[PDB]
């Protein structure tokens, strides 16, 4: 989901 | 840009925590007055939240960049400093909450388990099942890149890719929220129990017939009774259920019958039906009964004596009939500084008397008890009276683990919803995701913060430190 903790 | 914002949030973040949780990890080792059990557990949450406010400025530059350009090893320090952040942390403070359970609700069977030594044993070992545990995030921490050359810093797994993603944050919901919050959370419960039953809650004031019986009902466990009488009664304060392993403590400020009077904890018990008595003062009758032993607890020397009452009046009806269970000190006690009754010591001896208490337990009180006779009396009733210092460290644990539920559960929610999914991600769900993740890196700087207004200690330190104003 997104990429890690972080969706830019 | 959504990642300005987000830019701005992260760095300004890392610049708190950053001076937040330096100072805390420097103030325990600077000062010897700091250094306590709990903050020996508090230490260890500061470093881990340390090492991940380092690795947040690269996290920031990628998304101001929307690209990682730092390299492959800079990215698994990242990864594993994250990682060390979302589980040592939590780890760190369900051994605080456990240490709080053992400190409060059994203060006596372990202390030889509360030392520094074997904290700091514990500790070591907080980070083992830590790196244990973020194995997956060690070893497969790697540079993906998509089509458009730019790379993102993540966790390849190996198959599929949302194959392990489902098995992740599963396991991750599980090792980092569940297990420790059902520990944690039910470590309070425990400890809200013997907070609560620690004070007496029940007040009786029974007074039959004629005669004066002037009865106080003061602050705390305190009460006083003022009579001249010509009936019986019964004053006192105490539990509504009560126990054979409560230790009773009491302070006598006045005991002066004149005539028929008891100081004496007393109280039921059914399944059988027993009234039990522990007479540590009388007036001008020592009360006896059918002679069975004696029992030596809390300095002084009783008789056991039983009883049997006949058509009597009980908790079970007016007319039942019923043994009673009698410890009479064989002397008076001194009465005007605090008395404990340790009742376990007369549970055992009437056991091995072959007198056995019921199975359920009803009121125990520590009463004044009198029989057409004058007197005054003034008796303070406890049980275990909890040390200021400790409930404010308590407390103090409380409410971090309670921010910590806050800051971190929208994200555990919002990650295990994001398993069902069946349509690619909107923007408002994009602003949400980094919005509940940014919630979990806060939570990284809250910590000091709170220990500045919920430690006394913590806040001298502090001003200490930075060299500010102490002003009583």
């Amino acid at each position: 989901f997104x990429y890690x903790k972080t969706c830019x | 840009t959504s990642n300005a914002v987000l830019t701005f949030i992260y760095f300004v973040v890392c610049i708190i925590g950053l001076c937040g949780n330096t100072l805390v990890i420097y103030v325990i080792l600077r000062y010897a007055k700091m250094k306590t059990i709990t903050n020996i557990y508090i230490l260890n949450l500061a470093i881990a939240n340390e090492l991940f406010m380092l690795g947040l400025p690269f996290l920031a530059m990628q998304v101001a960049l929307e690209h990682w350009p730092f390299g492959k090893a800079i990215c698994r320090v990242v990864m594993t400093v994250d990682g060390i952040n979302q589980f040592t942390s939590i780890f760190c403070l369900t051994v605080m909450s456990i240490d709080r359970y053992l400190a409060v609700v059994h203060p006596i069977k372990s202390a030889k388990w509360r030392r520094p030594r074997t904290a700091k044993m514990i500790t070591m070992a907080v980070w083992g099942v830590s790196l244990l545990v973020i194995l997956p995030i060690m070893i497969y921490a790697g540079l993906r890149s998509n089509q458009w050359g730019r790379s993102s810093c993540t966790i390849n797994w190996p198959g599929e890719s949302g194959a392990w993603y489902t098995g992740f944050i599963i396991y991750t919901f599980i090792l980092g929220f569940l297990v420790p919050l059902t520990i944690i959370c039910l470590c309070y419960l425990f400890i809200i129990i013997k907070v609560k039953s620690a004070s007496t809650d029940y007040w009786q004031n029974w007074t039959f017939g004629g005669g004066i019986v002037n009865a106080v009902n003061g602050s705390g466990g305190n009460y006083s009774v003022n009579w001249s009488n010509t009936g019986n009664f019964v004053v006192g304060k105490g539990w509504t259920t009560g126990s054979p392993f409560r230790t009773i403590n009491y302070n006598a400020g006045v005991w002066a019958p004149n005539g028929n009077g008891y100081l004496t904890l007393y109280g039921w018990t059914r399944s059988p039906l027993i009234e039990y008595y522990v007479v540590d003062s009388w007036g001008t009758y020592r009360p006896t009964g059918t002679y069975k032993g004696t029992v030596k607890s809390d300095g002084g020397t009783y008789d056991i004596y039983t009883t049997t009452r006949y058509n009597a009046p009980s908790i079970d009806g007016d007319d039942t009939t019923f043994t009673q269970y009698w410890s009479v000190r064989q002397s008076k006690r001194p009465t005007g500084s605090n008395a404990t009754i340790t009742f376990t010591n007369h549970v055992n001896a009437w056991k091995s008397h072959g007198m056995n208490l019921g199975s359920n337990w009803a009121y125990q009180v520590m009463a004044t008890e009198g029989y057409q006779s004058s007197g005054s009396s003034n008796v303070t009733v406890w049980s275990s009276k909890r040390k200021k210092s400790e409930k404010k460290v308590t407390r103090m644990v409380s409410i971090v683990v309670a921010v910590f539920i806050f800051c971190w559960l929208p994200f555990y929610i919002f990650n295990v919803s994001s398993v069902s999914m069946a349509i690619s991600p909107t923007p408002a769900l994009k602003g949400m995701f980094d919005f509940v993740v940014v919630l979990t890196y806060a939570n990284s700087c809250a910590n000091p913060i709170l220990y500045a207004f919920l430690d006394d200690n913590f806040k001298k330190s502090f001003q200490n430190v930075l060299c500010l104003v102490k002003v009583s």
